[PDB]
């Protein structure tokens, strides 16, 4: 149970990352932290409920890898020409 | 047995774009989507299950809606970049996989597989489009994190990751809420709706068409499978409809206002989740798909980049058929008799009242009455004096499509007793 | 067990503190890699062994390497640039962060379960038959997702 | 701590340094081809310890000044000598390096001892490679404290220890 | 399976090795002339500005590394198939075959598009 | 670890220290032997000096490397600069104990190995990635964009071929069916010399093994002769020694791994002596690789990546799918004998035109 | 990368300074900077005897030096109307082309070494040493030989030279074929 509570704490920490971090790339880092804490909880419950959560966590890692590739391509595309990746400077579209 | 054709055509055209011009790639994409649609028809009421992949009425109808939207949005784009269409097939398949399963993890895989090409296809190089894509991307990945923690706590609450499992108390409710967060975010339910206005304003008009039809369709196809409790459902509906319409009042731009209207319509659709009829919701989503596809086809004929409200006025004088279809669509999104949008509205409200949640329904109905302001400010201006406005009078393809959509809306407003039987398992 | 497990958890927690705290992208990435190393250790401790070594192989070896490459190609080391500070967001989100902890803590406390099943070690030997078989369809879906992600990134740059 | 002031250790460490001399060439001119020849397949500086040749200055102790030193090139050599690890020696290869040689004019520094502490000189134009071998032998037996000048003195083992650098 | 104590031994290995490693650094630190000067700290090459200030270096490295993450994911998928192959019979193989095509297409894709980028 | 016993903790730690000092002595003597072999190749001679036979040069070098002003460069990151050599050295030293030098008890009583983890190749794969980690982390840490370029090339190339390693090494696991190397060795004892079956994949492994700093990708890069490589150009006394030491350690590690997997890990068909034949094959690969060190040019890592990407890895995956097809149908193994013999004959006969 | 390919580093033979304006692995534009070896021949020669100047001419291009000494000799001979005996001329072309082969040998050695393989630097240089011995046989110097004179040559070739030159001329073709 200590491991799953630790997963909760790490998920919360990655949430504070995404809320806090100013630059796109560090936000993406926090996103990976969150997803991997989730996979930790999956591993705990996979130990508990019969081993399916392990293959689950593997597929989750693959998904995270794919969306990391695309998200980093995008982060590059926006701020290769542009100034700092900092996301608070993007306010053109307002409600 | 549709997935066979989807995989075949996707993989084939993927490589073929290297040897074949993008125009031929587009022709092949249209043929592939049409053949997938035909396969869906010939499988009407013929469930096919191999793994957790389960073809049922929900998957059938909702994926048919998404296929129609994809066909329509492919019709418009003439890009000399075949990639701008390949993702469509990809995206299409993703949404299909979202509907055809109850498995949370494969549902997540389908979510990402359909959402990534959406993130990419909103890039006309237009500066605001990139901001839109980035905001959408970050919020989508956050929602995937939420849904994944919900799946983890679900696998904790039950030995399987399939919905409908017995379910515990507070832990199962917690998992349900964590799943509902991401799913409603994807379905434009408040207070998880913030992404939709920015995304619809920034994204190119045909892409917004494809999204506002197929994304919401597949999202609700997934949502119906959840055991969504009444209380959270009520709160999401109330806030969604209220915020959507009220803030929609002040909008000066067509596409953004359509985004807020789609948030309010997500609020409306979320009622059937009380009983999860999925037949009445199927019909509701059919009407909405027709209306929104029509309206955004018009918006794409006018301007892919951006359309302000005033630009639409006088649209009747140019083309009468289009003006009539646009006004019919305005009513269908308002839910006014004798149009099928009212049929979907009434169906969702019946499913709600049967569950016995009243005050939320009252608030929803008052807000729908409020919506008449802008539904009219768009419908009625159709006759007003046209100011200077760019108009490119379309091909015959889109004209026939818009006319067919309007005729279908009026018919199913008059004669819904045709399709509604065949929105269950095939009764 | 608990003796070293507590220390491992404290290392994980401190690594998370840094990976969300440190302003230097490189410092952050290294903290994350130490996190994944400890996390693979925990996985192995949790009778799931193959997954921890794939975690070190793929995530450490492949991805956060690429992140390092990007933050070195895109300097970005002093992330705190272009502030638009919104200082109110610093504590507030933390409370929301605290919120998102407590609820989950509330969600999982008083929960004791069957943490004893004969997995016989999470070797890929035993992972195969589930993977190819019952789970083969998810595998094909993942492969298709990867194919789509490749094409997406390619068309995403594709200068003309 | 400088490896000094213990009867056994200083002898041993100086022995080691002497035999492990890692040259960092500062190739300038025609002497440098004979310097390359000091390792060739007929007369190789591949025994005394100077086989390995890290042209980087962060990985070498002995600096072999091989050629004419134009004045624009002087401060470069100044830094490159300064850009060495501190136990460093400067060997002056060729006539042009030690004195002005036949080029006694505005173009060349007339004594390298101006910018860097020169330890050992080796005349010749060019010095036969074996003159470079004898020069590195001079420096070798020097750092052991086994070197005497015509004044008779024991000379300090390391030059670049005797300068108020600045 | 295999005993867990061996994995424990692995950790002990690092504990010793790292320790001697750190010890080496300590030795290297203590035995030194330690004569700090401005020019010794200079980055490189004669006065200032070895590279200087320019625009960002090529993302080609990002391309290679992203490629690598996806294909290493592929390899991590292939190993469980590599171990348990016969017991799954042709059926099992069939999946990975189609699977391979998918990522192979990806590779083939990036081959027919190429990276001069 | 079905069939293999376990030693006490204290003996594990002491074996660790023993392997450390043995790698010190061994890599020092192999630096000597590389000097001498390079010299012997180019008709010039080695150090007939400070020996008698030259075997006192490493001591002089080690004495010089210390006292050599271990420097902390200003304008460089304070902590990472110190930390990186430790990373590169530690993650190079470890992950060599797994390689068995004999049957159990052939260590004068206990055990040839240190640890015999059930998942060997995965552990090796991880530490292979982490060595390059240390390398280019040092490259950045120096704060010289000169060395930055070199560290970038290093990581890119080595990691590309680190990918290709898996698509190569799949096949022998298919045949053996275990991830503990000792099972693979015993497999090579009964059926024999795995490489005979897997020549093509073996090739793309050998070429891949060249990438891990051995020589001729040779855009490692070395500080010498090109845009200076990473992990040096800023290190003076002990850290530079640590870097090159770890590079040599990984060198001999690969030269020992290649025989164990594909060829005949010690386990000789004839005369079956525990250590000596393994050390002889290690020295053979070392001599071949030093032959390469002397004999060939650079690659610029652009054509190198084109080569690995388009040529090596498709070949490795093709062979892997063939082997998996066979094992799934399992009808004979002989079809692989036939196809591998033909593959070697083809990859050779195209030379003699 | 406003990169400073410095003088003599990185191991660029022929010490030269390059300001490579560069992004990535291409080459945008290299701004050359020289002046780091200017010795002042064209000035000092205004203060040296004609005969003396043969002490100066070869030490500029140290690979193909005897071509410099030969060009100087011919220039002055044409200037003051000098006559070269045919033997002097023949030995002149022989030693000059011999230093031509020496130059090409070191050229290929340093080329392959600077980027590429290190081994073939030695064999060529091995042969080069024989060439150098030849010069030491006749001129008493490895290279930079002060042999030619305005009228002709310093002195005759010693008795021991010619067999060594034939030896080298007999072994060289196989050597060159090997390199090719
Ligand atoms: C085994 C390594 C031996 C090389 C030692 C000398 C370093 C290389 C630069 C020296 C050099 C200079 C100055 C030089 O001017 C020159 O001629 C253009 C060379 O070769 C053709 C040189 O090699
Ligand atoms: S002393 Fe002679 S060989 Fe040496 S640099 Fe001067 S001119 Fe050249």
């Amino acid at each position: 149970m200590s491991y799953l509570l630790t997963s909760a704490l790490l998920f919360a920490l990655g949430v504070y990352g995404v809320l806090t971090r100013r630059t796109a790339i560090l936000v993406f880092l926090s996103i990976e932290l969150m997803l991997n804490a989730a996979n930790l909880s999956l591993v705990g419950f996979a130990r508990a409920y019969g081993l399916d959560g392990q293959v689950a966590a593997l597929m989750v890692i693959a998904v995270a890898a794919a969306e990391v590739a695309v998200g980093l391509g995008l982060i590059v595309a926006i701020f290769r020409h542009r100034e700092s990746t900092a996301v608070d400077d993007l306010s053109e579209l307002r409600g | 047995m549709t997935l066979a054709i989807l995989a075949v055509f996707s993989v084939a055209l993927t490589l073929l774009g290297f040897v074949l011009p993008p125009q031929g790639v587009k022709r092949a994409t249209l043929l592939g989507l049409a053949l997938a649609l035909a396969s869906l028809l010939l499988t009407w009421g013929k469930p096919f299950a191999f793994g957790p992949y389960a073809v049922d009425g929900v998957s059938q109808v909702f994926t048919l809606l998404a296929l129609l939207g994809a066909l329509w949005t492919v019709g418009l784009v003439r890009s000399g970049r075949f990639e701008f269409y390949l993702l469509v097939l990809y995206a299409a398949l993703g949404m299909h996989l979202l509907a055809s399963t109850r498995h949370l993890l494969l549902m997540l895989v389908a979510l990402e597989a359909l959402s990534l090409p959406l993130y990419a296809l909103a890039t006309w190089r237009r500066g605001q489009g990139l901001e839109a894509a980035l905001k959408y991307f970050l919020l989508g990945a956050l929602a995937a994190a939420f849904f994944l923690y919900g799946a983890a706590l679900f696998y904790g609450a039950t030995g399987s990751l399939v919905l409908g499992a017995p379910g515990e108390g507070p832990l199962y409710a917690l998992a349900l809420g964590l799943l509902l967060v991401g799913l409603g975010f994807k379905a434009a339910l408040a207070p998880f709706h913030f992404w939709t206005p920015d995304v619809y304003q920034g994204s190119p008009t045909p892409v917004v068409l494809f999204m506002a039809t197929s994304v919401k369709a597949a999202a609700f196809a997934a949502l119906l499978r959840v055991a969504a409790p009444p209380e959270a459902l009520a709160l999401l509906v109330a806030l969604s409809v209220v915020v959507g319409n009220l803030a929609a009042l002040a909008q000066k731009e067509a596409k953004r206002l359509l985004a807020y209207s789609s948030i309010a319509h997500a609020g409306y659709m979320a009622l059937a989740l009380y009983t999860g009829n999925a037949q009445a919701l199927g019909f509701y989503l059919l009407t909405y798909v027709l209306a929104t596809g029509l309206a955004f086809a018009v918006l794409s004929q006018i301007s892919p980049d951006r359309v302000p409200l005033e630009a639409l006025r006088g649209l009747y004088r140019k083309d009468p058929l289009l003006g009539l279809a646009f006004l019919v669509a305005m009513l269908s999104l308002l839910g006014l008799p004798p149009l099928a949008g009212f049929w979907g509205k009434y169906l969702a409200f019946a499913e709600a009242a049967r569950a016995g949640a009243w005050g939320v329904l009252v608030l929803a109905l008052v807000t729908s009455a409020v919506s008449a302001y802008y539904y009219l400010g768009l419908g009625l201006a159709v006759f007003a004096r046209p100011e200077e406005t760019p108009f490119r009078p379309g091909p015959p393809w889109a004209r026939a499509a818009v006319v067919a959509a309007g005729v279908l809306l009026l018919a199913l407003g008059l004669l819904p007793g045709l399709v509604l039987p065949a929105l269950a398992a095939g009764g | 067990m608990s003796l070293l497990e507590g220390l491992a958890l404290f290392l994980l927690l401190l690594s998370g503190v840094l990976v969300v705290t440190l302003r230097n992208a490189i410092h952050a990435a290294l903290a994350l890699i130490l996190n994944f190393l400890v996390l693979a250790g925990v996985y192995v401790a949790l009778d799931a062994r193959f997954l921890g070594f794939i975690q070190v192989i793929v995530y450490a070896g492949a991805i956060v390497v690429l992140f390092l490459f990007v933050i070195m190609l895109l300097f970005a080391a002093q992330g705190e640039i272009g502030f638009d500070p919104l200082v109110r967001s610093r504590p507030l989100a933390a409370l929301l962060a605290l919120g998102v902890a407590g609820i989950l803590a509330a969600g999982l406390w008083g929960l004791d379960l069957a943490f004893t099943q004969d997995l016989k070690g999470g070797l890929p030997q035993a992972l195969g038959p589930l993977l190819y078989g019952d789970w083969l369809f998810v595998l094909l879906a993942v492969g298709f997702l990867l194919m789509a992600a490749t094409v997406v990134a390619v068309a995403l740059v594709e200068p003309g | 701590r400088e490896g000094i002031l213990f009867t056994t250790l200083e002898k041993l460490v100086a022995w080691g340094r002497s035999n492990s001399l890692w040259p960092a060439t500062f190739g300038l001119a025609c002497c440098a081809i004979e310097m390359m020849a000091s390792t060739d397949a007929r007369n190789d500086l591949a025994r005394f310890g100077s086989e390995v040749f890290r042209a980087s200055p962060r990985q070498a102790d002995v600096m072999i000044v091989a050629g004419r030193l134009s004045k624009k090139m002087a401060p470069v050599m100044r830094r490159v000598w300064e850009q060495m690890p501190d136990p460093k020696w400067v060997i002056s290869m060729g006539a042009c390096a030690s004195s002005g040689g036949m080029f006694n004019n505005y173009a060349i520094v007339q004594n390298v001892d101006s910018v860097v502490p020169v330890d050992v000189y080796v005349p010749g134009c060019p010095p036969r490679p074996e003159a470079l071998i004898y020069a590195v032998m001079q420096l070798q037996k020097k750092v052991r404290g086994q070197a005497y000048n015509e004044r008779g003195e024991r000379l300090p083992p390391v030059a670049a220890w005797k300068r108020t650098r600045g | 399976m295999a005993p867990i104590q061996e994995y424990v031994g692995t950790l002990i290995y690092v504990g010793v090795a790292l320790f001697i490693g750190v010890a080496a650094l300590l030795v290297g630190a203590l035995l030194g002339p330690k004569k700090p000067g401005r020019a010794k700290l200079m980055p490189y090459e004669s006065g200032n500005d070895p590279a200087g200030e320019v625009k960002r270096f090529p993302v080609h490295f990002y391309v290679v590394a992203m490629l690598f993450i996806l294909f290493d994911v592929e390899v991590a998928f292939l190993w469980p198939y590599a171990v348990s192959a016969g017991g799954l019979g042709l059926y099992g193989f069939l999946g990975v075959l189609a699977f391979t095509l998918l990522l192979f297409v990806g590779f083939l894709y990036e081959w027919w598009k190429g990276v001069m980028r | 670890t079905w069939s293999y016993p376990v030693d006490p903790y204290w003996m594990v730690a002491l074996k660790a220290l023993l392997v450390v000092v043995g790698l010190l002595t061994a890599f020092a003597f192999m630096t000597l032997i590389e000097r001498r072999l390079l010299a012997r190749f180019q008709v010039r001679m080695g150090p007939n000096r400070v020996g008698p036979f030259g075997l006192l040069q490493p001591l002089a070098d080690a004495i010089k490397s210390i006292f050599k002003e271990d420097i902390v460069v200003a304008q460089a990151d304070r902590f990472l600069f110190v930390l990186a050599p430790l990373i590169s050295v530690v993650f190079a030293l470890l992950a060599f104990g797994l390689i068995p030098f004999g049957p159990p008890g052939s260590f004068f009583g206990y055990q040839p190995w240190v640890i015999n983890l059930d998942l060997g190749i995965l552990y090796l794969f991880a530490v292979s990635e982490l060595a390059v980690y240390g390398i280019f982390l040092s490259g950045w840490a120096s704060g010289s964009k000169y060395s930055l370029l070199g560290s970038l090339r290093s990581s890119a190339s080595l990691i590309s071929y680190e990918l290709g390693l898996g698509l190569a090494l799949l096949a022998p696991v298919l045949l053996v069916g275990s991830l503990n190397l000792n099972d693979i060795v015993n497999w090579q004892k009964e059926h024999g010399w795995l490489f005979l079956y897997a020549f093509p994949a073996f090739l793309v492994y050998l070429i891949a093994s060249m990438a891990e700093a051995a020589r001729t990708p040779f855009d490692l890069p070395e500080a010498e002769q090109e845009l200076v490589g990473g992990y040096h150009t800023e290190y003076s006394s002990i850290k530079w020694a640590l870097f090159q030491m770890a590079e040599y350690i990984h060198f001999i590690t690969a030269s020992a791994l290649i025989p164990t997997l594909f060829l005949g890990g010690w386990t000789m068909p004839v005369l079956e002596v525990p250590y000596l034949w393994m050390f002889l094959k290690i020295a053979f690969f070392l001599f071949f690789f030093i032959w390469i060190r002397a004999t060939w040019f650079r690659l610029r890592y652009d054509q190198l990546l084109r080569f690995g990407w388009g040529f090596l890895f498709p070949l490795a995956l093709l062979w892997f799918l063939v082997t998996a097809l066979v094992v799934a149908l399992d009808l004979p193994r002989t079809y692989l004998l036939y196809l591998s013999a033909l593959s070697f004959l083809v990859l050779l006969g195209a030379v003699l035109y | 990368m406003t990169l400073n390919v410095g003088p003599q580093h990185p191991s660029t033979h022929g010490v030269l300074r390059l300001m490579v304006t560069l992004s990535g692995e291409e080459v945008l534009e290299v701004v050359p900077h020289i002046g780091y070896l200017h010795t002042g021949f064209e000035k000092t020669m205004e203060h040296r005897t004609y005969l003396q100047n043969i002490t100066y001419t070869p030490r500029m291009d140290y690979l193909h030096s005897f071509a410099h000494d030969l060009a100087y000799a011919l220039a002055v001979e044409k200037l003051l109307g000098a006559v070269v005996p045919p033997r002097a001329e023949t030995i002149r072309v022989i030693l000059n082309e011999l230093s031509r082969l020496a130059s090409h040998l070191v050229f290929l050695g340093t080329g392959l070494l600077d980027l590429g393989a290190l081994t073939p630097f030695f064999y060529a240089f091995r042969e080069r040493e024989t060439i150098l011995d030849l010069f030491e046989w006749v001129t008493g110097q490895r290279f930079h030989h002060n042999y030619i004179r305005i009228g002709g040559v310093k002195e005759d070739l010693p008795e021991e030279f010619v067999p060594e030159l034939k030896k080298l001329l007999e072994v060289l073709p196989h050597r060159i074929d090997e390199y090719e």
